[PDB]
């Protein structure tokens, strides 16, 4: 049928919004260092005042920034994208689609190298691909070993890798010491109650609205009246929940 | 769109709230998915399980009042029916000590009013259950809702479904505000309808609420309380616990 | 930009799922004849228990 | 052991007992599970563990015709006793002593001679 | 009776007290038909997962 495939969209936005509401919680932690989450797009402040770098922004579906909002003096930043199929989830991805995602990495990766020197660049900058699925192990090991410069037992895989990102010797090493593969995570059935375990342990009591609010956050920065600011910041996450920093600290010494 | 839902909610609930407009979302959304492909539809035990009550909720506490067929000649009740109706704008007391019909009585006074006339009958003694946790019959939560949802029932006024953690005062204004909305449908029909409240065993539910420790029962409010122009109350007691629901000095004895 | 017409297909949704809730209060009235509401598909038991009309069936948003 | 009188150990409130013997007899197969909720009414429990009461007692007399259920409360007395020292009167027991059960269940209750009437039974109770 | 349970429509807790019989039927059925993981059967674990519950939620004040 046709209406299958509208309905299985709506799905991949669910898993989207519960894994990133899972991420924002980290921003409560009073002795860690992340600063931000920005939705479906980089930080506008990412290069402070100077415009942003428009090359390979849409596969972003999530970035976390440390230490600072900004590329030019943060910790570290990651860029994120997501895949999730519903009716396969045994079965092993190739590199034929892995390929489309590689490519976008490589296009932004080039703008950034322009702009700032890779010997900074190097220390800073992650790229993930996370998915329900397994993911092929021998294309993994091929990614390995040219982050690593080693002879490969599967010169097909290389060839393969060398074709989507378009560069060969340890130009594609230091690519692929950015490149990391997440696979097998749990599907949207479990996703759903992991979130209520998770916040439960903030809270003196267990609790079932706020897996629904903090997911209804996520997804109200992702429509057309936030496109002017996509950040997540702590205040937001506790005005999500109803308190403020008095609540606390209600009595000092 | 996105705060008209929460006025239209409004009107069922007692009070405001802010919780209700996501839960019906998050049921249309979730009916959405692939998950649910099997079964589309949507019921009122749909509805009412994402707003979290059940049909009991709804009707706390049937009547069950006996009937009986015999009915000897009993020539006072056709005065004292119009007794009341000629002496509008006060609340009205029957008293007679035990096992003399006031419980019969009760059932017959409906025959006698003017035509197009309703009268609601509650019922605050059950079969000797009223002194159980599972049957207490007097808290405002249960008897205003169950008188709600009968004259709603007849087709008279929007229901009233109750929320936890409301106040009596919310209560209070919720019941005066549909008996005024019954009543003009009533005087549309006929000019001289009135609509009739009977609330029998009147002084059961204060020594119900004097043995948990509570000291104000619902009938010891109301009594005081102003009802819109056209409305009929009657209570029914024995003579020397009278006092006990301590009428005002407008009262008719 | 191209994320503008990707943001642009979530607010249809969101328009969609308010005025669908909008709709659903109807089946608490208790003197009202309304029945049943479909979302995103009709009834499968349009027919009863004879196969459903398949014809013109994806533009039905609510039935 | 001793406990029953520390705030994070109280043990006479009906969202601990009701609970609790309807988990145990539910992990024996006999009803659905009980799990509480924040906000919930002590009415609403009364009448959710007598629904579960009519659900293990079905299951068993399915198989044995004169088969009953037995529940158990030691030590009746110093659930009342916790209670009117914090400035409750209604302990759980209190209630359930004057509740009506299902056929083919028995309820019986231990104390001390000189506590019996912090109970205080009904003129059907037998001693 | 000896074997089979049912909801009535009467008598449950509201909120996470009204699904644990739907869901402990879709733990099964999911476990059936995922023969492909690296094991299929079912252990306490799973099923206090699948419930949203802690044991302690379940039993407050052990004997
Ligand atoms: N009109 C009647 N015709 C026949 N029998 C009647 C009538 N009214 C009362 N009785 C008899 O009197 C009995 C007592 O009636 P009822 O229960 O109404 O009394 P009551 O005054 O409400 O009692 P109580 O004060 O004890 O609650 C009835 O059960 C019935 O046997
Ligand atoms: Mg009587």
């Amino acid at each position: 049928s046709d209406s299958l495939l509208v309905r299985t969209s709506r799905d991949g936005d669910q898993f989207h919004y519960l894994w990133a509401a899972r991420r924002a919680l980290r921003l409560l932690e009073p002795q860690s260092t992340l600063v931000a989450l920005t939705i479906e797009g980089a930080s506008t402040t990412e290069m402070g005042s100077q415009p942003v770098v428009e090359d390979g922004e849409e596969l972003i579906d999530i970035a976390e920034y440390y230490g600072s909002n900004e590329l030019a003096t943060a910790t570290t930043v990651r860029y994120m994208q997501l895949k999730h199929s519903t009716m396969h989830s045994d079965t092993p991805f190739p590199p034929s689609g892995l390929q489309k995602t590689i490519e976008g990495f490589a296009t932004r990766y080039k703008a950034l190298i322009q702009k700032i020197p890779v010997e900074t660049l190097r220390t800073k900058l992650e790229f993930w691909f996370v998915t329900n699925r397994p993911v092929s192990s021998s294309f993994s090991e091929a990614i390995n070993d040219a982050a690593n410069q080693h002879v490969t037992r599967h010169p097909h895989d290389l060839a393969k890798l060398e074709k989507f990102t378009g560069l060969q010797g340890a130009e594609l090493s230091i690519f692929c010491q950015l490149l990391h593969i997440e696979g097998q995570q749990d599907d949207l059935w479990s996703q759903r109650n992991i979130l209520l375990r998770e916040s439960a342990g903030y809270l003196p009591d267990l609790d079932t609205e706020a897996p629904l609010k903090l997911k209804e956050l996520v997804n109200r920065k992702a429509l057309t009246e936030s496109a002017a600011n996509p950040s997540i910041t702590r205040m937001d996450v506790l005005r999500a929940l109803g308190v403020d920093e008095t609540d606390l600290f209600p009595a000092p010494c | 769109q996105r705060n008209i839902l929460l006025r239209e909610s409004a009107g069922y609930l007692p009070d405001l709230d802010t919780e209700a407009p996501l839960k019906l979302k998050e049921l249309v959304n979730r009916k959405a998915l692939t998950e649910s492909a099997a079964n589309p539809s949507i019921t009122r035990m749909d509805v009412l399980r994402a707003l979290g009550v059940d049909e009991t909720d709804l009707f706390p506490a049937p009547c069950r009042i006996e009937r009986i067929e015999n009915s000897v000649s009993r020539t006072q009740e056709a005065t004292l029916v119009q007794r009341v109706v000629e002496a509008f704008g006060a609340p009205v007391i029957i008293h007679a000590d035990a096992g003399v019909g006031k419980s019969i009585f009760s059932t017959h006074i409906e025959e006698h009013l003017p035509t197009g006339s309703v009268s609601i009958l509650y019922d605050c003694f059950g079969l000797g259950q009223y002194r159980n946790a599972s049957s207490y019959r007097h808290h405002h939560r249960t008897a205003l809702v169950q008188m709600a949802n009968e004259m709603a029932s007849r087709g008279l006024c929007h229901p009233l479904i109750p929320n936890a953690g409301t106040g009596i005062s919310q209560y209070m204004r919720a019941f005066l505000h549909r008996l005024s909305q019954s009543i003009s449908i009533l005087r549309a029909s006929e000019p001289l309808a009135v609509l009739c409240i009977i609330i029998d065993a009147a002084d059961n539910a204060q020594m119900a609420a004097e043995e948990i420790g509570e000291t104000r029962s619902f009938i010891k409010d109301l009594i005081r309380e102003k009802l819109p122009d056209g409305v009929c109350l009657v209570a029914l007691c024995r003579p020397y616990r009278r006092e006990l629901l301590d009428p005002p000095p407008e009262a008719l004895t």
